């Protein structure tokens, strides 16, 4: 009786599962060119990322920049709080009606 | 106007000319064949419902004489035996390849330079219909329609060119009188097109 | 719906996809409302009292 | 009695259901030219777009 | 008694349902020629719209745009509340009146 | 005794309500040229309403947009509870004066 | 739009007039008065009480 319900509910989390993994990861865009790139690679706690010579009076905030992403599959979660309720009235384990 | 007032007319705003005759003949059709090439297609050269029969296994129907653009308000529309029919639906190839040995009436097409595709390929000969714009020279109607409805345009581009080649510097004026008659006439066509019709959203 | 056979279609491949459905209130309430009735007049220990 | 009701709430619920299905994925647009494409296809953790 | 009142409710209801059907579907405005179109039709997880040869350099925000609707007839709930209020009065089931 | 407060009700309550038909109704204002119209007219959840040549690049909420009204009546409710008080206090079913 | 304006911009021609009442807090002003009026008569009377 109720698995059409359930179904839903399945393809509600995999959809969020699936757009979530492909964009999530940490990636920044950039001019190769302007920059010293062993300096770009290096996790020490305090760096200075020199420009390279031919880019010595260069402006730094233009060379390099994060790219935004966001989740808009990211609010399936009220949908599925919907979803749950609609199944507890059909089976009536735990149910809404004849209750306040 | 007709053939004879416009070559009058050209004669006479060009300064006078009374030696030249047939010159002005050819770069008269050369004009309309000019005007015919551009992109803009005024709603004077759209036909009227053309229908094409077909053999079984032939998905590819040439395209008509004189296409040049596809009716926008218009449809390609598949005509039943019985008399009813359905629009067929266009795609781009690459998006119609799924259907390749699926079988059936047709439901889409493609067009590909000269070919209209029905990828619902018929085990069965067929009938079609269209509404589609034509170069003039091959439409059936008595006289050019141009020489009714856009005489002016044509006028001011004939004596550009006559002058161009004499070297008068006149000619720029007149390819800018050319150009204002078209800017005119672009809108008189929304404007016909768009009366008495009104638009509600959704 | 036309949509829903394709949407069969993708499942069975090992996808996911939405396919419609109606929803239960009516159901509920009528459910709710045989309880009410079974246990006012059958549920009880002599069931036809003098 | 409640059928007439019961109609317009599965209403509501399938046309949300199917707009949502059609524009929520993420998405972008982009110019092909000016980048390295290799680049935009890897989920590696830190990365620079050349 | 109360009927010119419940008639008065079902205008409410019906112009606010008859008003949300015409507009609220999801629909975008653009200019069909900046792009490569079998792209814009595609529902897989990461995709990128690319622009057209013809197209190559231009800025991607300008071409495709989604068109804002709002309803108006939306607050048509405070006035329901109202005129049901107004129904018990004349009835008498379950009124405001004779108490504070 | 309170049937001249009870008109000022009725007035109150009629005006508002004759405002709000006239002008309470999505509409949108627009140049009917710019687009394809067929298009327009659709109520499929995802559309692309495809501009004509001439106006690709204009601004695109130049083109099509949606009139803004409100309804200025709609604070009539606070001045019908004052008047409702004041009708408690002539006939003295459930008044605030005596003990405020 | 009519013919004669088919391209101008849709935001400029038409508009609604602002309109709002500065006698609108009247309403502080006779809360004032009322209390003063229960002053004098003593019918439910600030005075006497915290």
């Amino acid at each position: 009786i109720s698995a059409p319900m359930n179904d839903i509910l399945t393809w509600l989390f995999d959809s969020h599962m699936y757009n979530k993994r492909q964009i999530m990861n940490n990636q920044f865009i950039g001019d190769p060119s302007a920059l010293v790139v062993k300096d770009v690679e290096s996790k020490e706690p305090g760096k200075f990322i020199r420009l390279r010579p031919t880019a010595y009076g260069r402006d730094v905030r233009s060379i390099i920049s994060q790219l935004p992403v966001t989740d808009v599959t990211a609010q399936n979660i009220q949908d599925v709080q919907v979803v749950e309720r609609n199944m507890q009235r059909i089976v009536g384990v735990n149910d809404d009606v004849a209750g306040q | 106007m007709d053939k004879a007032t416009l070559v009058k007319t050209i004669a006479y705003r060009m300064g006078n000319v009374k030696g030249q005759d047939t010159a002005i003949d050819f770069e008269l059709a050369l004009s309309i064949e000019r005007l015919e090439g551009q992109e803009f297609v005024p709603w004077f050269l759209l036909s009227e419902n053309n229908f094409f029969e077909g053999t079984a296994q032939e998905n590819r129907i040439p395209v008509p004489r004189g296409f040049i653009r596809e009716y926008e308000e218009g449809s390609l529309y598949l005509r039943r035996v019985a008399g009813t029919g359905k629009c067929l639906i266009k795609k781009s190839q690459d998006q119609l390849l799924k259907y390749e040995g699926m079988t059936g009436e047709p439901s889409h097409y493609s067009l590909t330079n000269q070919y209209f595709r029905i990828y619902p390929v018929p085990q069965e000969d067929f009938k079609v219909e269209l509404l589609f714009y034509r170069k003039s020279s091959t439409l059936n109607v008595e006289d050019n329609p141009w020489y009714e409805y856009a005489a002016e345009l044509l006028v001011a581009e004939t004596i550009w060119a006559m002058l161009s080649a004499r070297r008068d510097k006149m000619a720029d004026y007149w390819k800018s009188v050319a150009a204002d008659q078209m800017r005119r006439l672009t809108i008189l066509d929304a404007e016909r097109r768009l009366a008495n019709q009104e638009i509600f959203m959704g | 719906n036309k949509k829903d056979k394709a949407a069969i279609e993708k499942w069975n491949k090992g996808d996911t996809d939405f396919k419609s459905l109606v929803m239960p209130y009516s159901y509920a309430q009528l459910m709710t409302a045989h309880a009410y009735m079974v246990n006012v007049f059958l549920n009880r220990d002599p069931i036809f009292q003098t």
